[PDB]
RNA sequence: CUUGGAUUUACUGAAGACUAACUACUGCGAAAGCAUUUACCAAGGACGUUUUCAUUAAUCAAGAACGAAAGUUAGGGGAUCGAAGAUGAUCAGAUACCGUCGUAGUCUUAACCAUAAACUAUGCCGACUAGGGAUCGGUUGUUGUUCUUUUAUUGACGCAAUCGGCACCUUACGAGAAAUCAAAGUCUUUGGGUUCUGGGGGGAGUAUGGUCGCAAGGCUGAAACUUAAAGGAAUUGACGGAAG
């Protein structure tokens, strides 16, 4: 609940004591119940396997990638998202990867990732169509819905409130160096208006 | 009326031919319609062979040629006089002019 | 105000023993200072030089070699093979009309882990008794000729080192054998290795490079 | 023997670049263009200014120790014209008559293997 | 005029008539 | 009888929400309510649970998939891409 | 090619369809060939092979699934595995 | 845009398009169209056939599939070009031609759209009528040729036949108003089968109704009124900021 990506319960054996250790992975699209998952440096290049980034060839599609060695997953975790491995620096033991937002990042080749695409993609393609659907969506996430427009408030409640007509009055692009209570609108906006052309 | 039987191009048993840009003005012209000339020229003018040979550090060095295949549209070629307007009967003559 | 040519130091370019005329020429660079050395800023340069200059014989005039410097020894530079290319006029002189151009490439690594792309080009040969205007090979035939080239370029490069390959590329060792193999399918003319490209290099071995310089 | 440089001549239809480098081309010795010799934009590619640029670089070559040059002549290339501009012919001729020694000659005009959409439009530039 | 431009001129006029009928 | 000309499953929304939003929902909602052919047992009994959960009523196999389809187009690209990448490494 | 040989066998020779029929045929030693569909579970497949190994019977792995194997036999249902008891006019046994 | 190093130079790297030369009175496809390699998947024409079935066929209202480019919808990509826009010129004026940027678009994935000088301005099927040389694919017989390999069962080349094609050259028995046409011929000596379209120029592919489309629009589609001409091919002259 609250997550668009399904979760997979995977059971491993404990190497040092007689016990089953249960892990909660983010399920990649194509993973099924009863499938064997291999995690380690010597694991093969298969969907659902957990491999260090250095062990994957360029162009490998991975998900739940670690920012730092041992943080257990930082990048590419939402439904339909993934990480592309751009290149390697074996001499420096680093890996260039491409993040879902389009950013290029340098990560240690010891950092791990799960091969495949996070399941549940295309969720945004369907409209919600109803205030009730958004209500149920945010009922299991947090209290952030619905949102009253600041321009529709009074001057006590918001910097945008007040006036005989609903209008912001001053530029809604706010400095990054502004303080709490001022950062309402477009914070540190490098540009505004409809995005035209490539970025 | 029909000025040419071939309709000014060389498309028969064919639907579409990928166009080319005029060398003079970059105008899109069909490849079989474009006026094409093969050009194999010297790097240096024939007067500039005496002074290049003496300055050469290589004994008996052959000057490489300048290879080009030029493309023209009908407007590019006529203005540059690559082709000229011919009489109604002489239009049919498609054997190359005797120059070389 | 500074006359920037006062602080240039001249160096000497040396070709490997696989090449005959080892005295390529001279290069220049700023003198070595405490902040930046002249040696590290001079290595890695690429020199394009004609094969007739590296061999003396003018028969090799239409092929130029790229040489990559990877060791500096005082005033001398120790270079290595970096690539092969045809002169623009020669490759344009080969492509005439009424004949079929067949070209094949393959990416292959040598025994010493030197990943190369070898580009082979061949043309159909006009028979002495031929009457017809054009000399075209059928598309199925050019596929077999292309298939023969790739399986030979792989066989001749992956079975020898980079230094041994340089001994093959100069006298057209690969080019003459392709012509023999593609003979039974279609007569060919001007079979050439028109391009060699270095993509990946192994862990640096200046000892083996020193073994290539005398 | 000789001190081989490389004279890379750029001969467009608007200017002429005479650029003398080493064998690698990573080090520049002399670079004088047609617009450095004339005051009008129309004759920057003219053969007259081409020899003036070629003579100045030739004097620059001797005073630093260059005695012979390889010639890299090229046109604008790319999607534009492939024939060398008028300035290439006189500048090389002046280089031959300037006391320098000439080595190899090669045309290195960049040629696409297909190409991007050439400027001007479908109907070209109409004059 | 030119035949192509007369066809285009009528299309602009035709769209005007469609918009006017939309009011009623 | 063909009860609806075009709305189909989006006939439950009546006249609300706009034609484009309803016809955008119709494309996705038909896919999410269809029965799919199980790649394991071969029967056509695969139905969606929650998003990304696709269960087979016959063999009790649950496969992770798309929000509204058993497989997204992007995942099929990765299965082939990973497969060819695996081949080169394993020769 | 094996699709053609199998189809002639169904029309001419004797065969049994299904996991239960095949294992009984292997137990009785009447099986000449056992054909297994691609999507047959590995546990059942590895058990069919053990029976076949004990009875010393060749095994052919049909590349399609039980849906494709079923329609090759001219049936309108899914066939997960079959055992050819008497190859008739066809020569499916000689090639495997 | 440039002493804040422009342009140029060499090396390196990434992004997207696109497949130069080879490239042709050449090939494939129902048409639109199709050009790097290899692999996979399913099709197709022609030729070969002393194989097989025996009329299963041609053209077709109604109705379907595909359908350049531009355009629409939603994601991804957006290198270069570039509608719109802005700008520097020229000009009496230019919000045009020329120059510099540039947004949609160009590309791709799911769908719409159904229009082009979508032309061969030439419907499809069939038979006949005149000579000639080339060319592609298949097939059939023959070399002072070159070659595997030393030769055959090699391949290429050469010379002959054919079927199929894309066509080309000459002549006009014949046709046509003529240009021209091996079909635009076998049409007052008027009849092989069949589908579609036109009845002087406009108004007008407009109005209205219907129908399809998200829209842009597509298809069907008048009348009032107005007019003695509009037009085709060729000839002489005149003129041309066309050549000789
Ligand atoms: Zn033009
Ligand atoms: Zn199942």
């Amino acid at each position: 609940p609250g997550r668009g990506a399904p979760l997979a319960k995977v059971a491993f054996r404990d190497p040092y004591k007689y016990k089953l250790r249960e892990e909660t992975f983010i399920a990649n699209e194509g993973v099924y119940t009863g499938q064997f998952i291999y995690a380690g440096k010597k694991a093969s290049l298969n969907v659902g396997n957990i491999l260090p980034l250095g062990a994957c060839p360029e162009g490998t599609i991975v998900s739940n990638v670690e920012e730092k060695v041992g943080d257990r997953g930082a990048l590419g975790r939402t439904s339909g998202n993934y990480v592309i491995i751009i290149g390697h620096n074996p001499d420096e033991n680093k890996t260039r990867v491409k993040l879902p937002s389009g950013a290029k990042k340098i990560i240690s080749s010891d950092a791990r990732g799960v091969i495949g695409v996070v399941a549940g993609g295309g969720r945004i393609d369907k409209p919600l169509l109803k205030a009730g659907r958004a209500f149920h969506k945010y009922k299991v996430k947090r209290n952030s819905w619905p949102k009253t427009r600041g321009v529709a408030m009074n001057p006590v409640d918001h910097p945008h409130g007040g006036g005989n007509h609903q209008h912001i009055g001053k530029a809604s692009t706010i400095s990054r160096g502004a303080v709490s209570g001022q950062k309402a609108g477009l914070i540190a906006a490098r540009r505004t208006g409809l995005l035209r052309g490539t970025q | 009326p029909k000025k040419r039987a071939s309709n000014g191009r060389n498309k028969k048993g064919r639907g579409h031919v990928k166009p080319v840009r005029c060398l003079n003005c970059a105008r899109c012209v069909p490849k079989d319609k474009a006026i094409k000339r093969v050009t194999i020229r010297n790097m240096v003018e024939a007067a500039a062979v005496r002074d290049l040979s003496e300055a050469s550090v290589y004994a008996e060095y052959a000057l490489p040629k300048l290879y080009n295949k030029l493309h023209y549209c009908v407007s590019c070629a006529i203005h540059a006089r690559i082709v000229r307007v011919r009489s109604r009967t002489d239009r049919k003559i498609r054997t190359p002019p005797q120059r070389k | 105000v500074v006359d920037p040519f006062t602080r240039k130091d001249w160096f000497d370019i040396k070709a490997p023993t696989t090449f005959e005329n080892r005295n390529v020429g001279k290069t220049l660079i700023n003198r070595s200072t405490g902040l930046k050395n002249a040696a590290d800023g001079l290595k890695g340069r690429v020199f394009e030089v004609c094969l007739a200059d590296l061999q003396g014989s003018e028969d090799h005039s239409y092929r130029k070699i790229k040489l990559r410097v990877d060791e500096v020894q005082g005033k001398n530079l120790l270079t290595n093979f970096h690539g092969l290319d045809f002169t623009s006029d020669k490759l344009r002189s080969l492509v005439r009309k009424w004949q079929s151009l067949v070209e094949a490439n393959v990416t292959v690594k040598t025994s010493d882990d030197y990943v190369l792309r070898v580009f082979a080009i061949a043309f159909t040969k006009r028979q002495p008794n031929q009457i017809k205007k054009t000399t075209y090979a059928q598309s199925s035939k050019l596929r077999e000729v292309r298939k023969k080239m790739i399986e030979i370029m792989q066989r001749e490069v992956s079975n020898c080192t980079l230094a041994q390959l340089t001994s093959k590329l100069i006298p057209e060792v690969i080019g003459r054998e392709i012509e023999k193999s593609t003979q039974t399918i279609f007569p060919l003319q001007n079979v050439h290795i028109r391009k060699v490209k270095l993509l990946k290099q192994p862990k640096f071995d200046l000892g083996s490079l020193l073994a290539l310089h005398g | 023997s000789q001190v081989f440089g490389v004279a890379r001549i750029f001969a467009s239809f608007n200017d002429t670049f005479v650029h003398v480098t080493d064998l690698s081309g990573k080090e520049t010795i002399a670079r004088v263009t047609g617009g450095m010799k004339v005051k009008a934009d129309r004759d920057e590619s003219s053969p007259y200014a081409a020899m003036l640029a070629a003579q100045d670089v030739a004097a620059k070559c001797k005073e630093v120790g260059i005695t012979a040059v390889h010639i890299k002549l090229r046109a604008t290339g790319g999607t534009k014209t492939k024939t060398p501009g008028p300035g290439g012919q006189s500048a090389l001729r002046a280089l031959a008559r300037s006391g320098l020694r000439i080595g190899r000659i090669e045309d290195v005009t960049p040629v696409p293997s297909x190409s991007t959409r050439r400027k001007g439009g479908r109907r070209g530039r109409r004059l | 005029m030119r035949d192509k431009w007369r066809k285009k001129r009528v299309r602009r006029l035709k769209r005007k008539r469609r918009k006017v009928r939309a009011r009623s | 009888t063909k009860r609806t000309k075009k709305v189909g499953i989006t006939g439950k929304f009546g006249v609300r929400y706009g034609s484009s939003l309803r016809r955008q929902t119709k494309k996705l909602e038909v896919q999410q309510h269809a029965k799919y052919d199980c790649s394991f047992c071969g029967k056509r009994t695969v139905q969606r649970g929650a998003t990304g959960i696709w269960n087979c009523k016959s063999c009790k196999k649950t496969v992770a998939g798309g929000a509204y389809t058993v497989s997204t187009a992007a995942a099929a690209t990765v299965r082939s891409t990973i497969r060819r990448l695996r081949e080169l490494a394993e020769a | 090619n094996i699709n053609s040989k199998l189809a002639l066998t169904i029309k001419s020779g004797k065969y049994t369809l299904g996991y239960k029929s095949v294992v009984k045929s292997l137990r009785t030693g009447k099986a000449k060939l056992v054909i297994i569909a691609a999507n047959t579970p590995v546990l059942r497949k590895s058990e069919l092979e053990y029976y076949a190994m004990l009875s010393k019977t060749p095994v052919y792995y049909f590349q399609g699934g039980n849906n494709e194997l079923g329609t090759v036999c001219g049936k309108l249902f899914r066939v997960g595995t079959l055992s050819i008891l008497d190859a008739g006019d066809s020569d499916i046994l000689s090639s495997i």
